[PDB]
């Protein structure tokens, strides 16, 4: 469903670069040349709400899309002294489904390098806010007896005595309904709580309050049971209404081809062999490559 | 005590034009020369025959 902040795509279409409903553009910069691919071609860089995009600005087909849940390090490099003005450069390190890429972005015209700052800022806002768009078990949600609300979140329905049909004897627990996510704590050792976001929900039906996950948190079917079913169907219908009105415009809580092969961070390596034990060092070491030895790789 | 070699003087401005390649500004220099009067270095005095 949502891939803009979860993958890293190359030669993306002119439509997938367009702002998703919940997405929103923040800052832009022209003439940002792309490097780590020596095409020597200019472009335009965009720091959106969920991902960073770069399109060639002359052949807008060739482009890059990097999600914020797939970046590890972002480094700004101020160099290239007096000969001209102090120009910056952006080094982004990315790891998607166990494959490490690195992209470099060179600001050609030294007259507008401010972009490289705001990105950093929003990236923090992307990581400090994951309870908005991700699924978590047993977190630190509950205060003394109440829920700790996110910034853009207020409770809708406050129901006591809502069971959980995934355990045996620690069930009876409160059920908080909010505009961003729905949570249930256990009211007895209140660290068995589940916080499901509307973004991860696929369909709320009955078989009993069955909630299915959207192929990202796996097929996690959650079952709850309440007092006589009047309030039950009431809660189900209001939950479906809130789900649809959210999916209309997502929130995301962010406050404020061979293309891949030319962007590997390792260098001609998209792999990680099976980590096996090492009797030489005593550490878990990556498997050695068909004849190589540790004391032969170490020396020069 | 000695009189200057010439009364003329120069005045030079060095400025910069901000541009697209070097926004710090290409440096240029332009000058103008003024002419000072004898009334600054001389006075009417007595003449001698030889």
């Amino acid at each position: 469903a949502l891939w803009e902040d979860r993958d890293v795509r190359f030669d993306v279409s002119s439509q997938q670069m367009k702002t998703r409903p919940g997405e929103v553009l923040i800052d832009c910069l022209d003439s940002v040349e792309d490097t780590k691919g020596n095409n020597g071609d200019r472009g335009r860089l965009l720091v959106t709400n969920l991902r960073i995009v770069w399109h060639s600005l002359a052949l807008p087909r060739v482009n890059l899309s990097i999600g914020y849940n797939c970046i590890l390090n972002i480094t700004t490099r101020t160099a290239n002294s007096k000969l001209r003005g102090q120009t910056e450069a952006l080094y982004v390190l990315t790891k998607c489904n166990s494959t490490r890429f690195e992209f470099i972005f060179t600001n050609l015209v030294p007259g507008s390098p401010r972009l490289y700052t705001s990105l950093i800022a929003v990236h923090r806002a992307y990581e400090t806010s994951k309870m908005y768009r991700d699924f978590k078990l047993r977190s630190a949600l509950i205060q003394n007896k109440q829920l700790r609300l996110l910034p853009q979140e207020n409770v809708y329905n406050k129901i006591n005595g809502v069971w959980n049909l995934s355990s045996d004897q620690g069930n009876l627990g409160t059920f908080f309904i909010t505009n961003v996510r729905i949570v249930w704590h256990a009211n007895m050792n209140d660290s068995f709580n589940v916080s499901i976001p509307y973004l991860q929900i696929r369909s709320v039906k009955i078989r009993a309050l069955v909630i299915e996950s959207s192929q990202q948190s796996g097929g996690y079917v959650l079952g709850f049971k309440i007092d006589p079913v009047e309030k039950l169907q009431e809660s189900v219908k209001e939950i479906n209404s809130l789900h649809k009105v959210y999916s209309a415009n997502p929130i995301f809580g962010v406050d404020y081809t061979d293309a891949f092969v030319a962007y590997f961070a390792d260098g001609n390596k998209q792999q990680d062999r099976e980590p096996v034990f090492s009797e030489e060092l005593g550490l878990a070491i990556e498997k050695l490559k068909d004849g190589f030895t540790l004391q032969g790789l170490w020396e020069v | 005590s000695y009189s200057p070699p010439e009364l003329e003087g120069n005045a030079v401005v060095s400025y910069s034009r901000p541009t697209e390649r070097n926004p710090d500004g290409i440096p240029r220099v332009s000058q103008c020369k003024f002419r000072l009067p004898l009334k600054l270095v001389c006075l009417p005095g007595q003449p001698s025959k030889t």
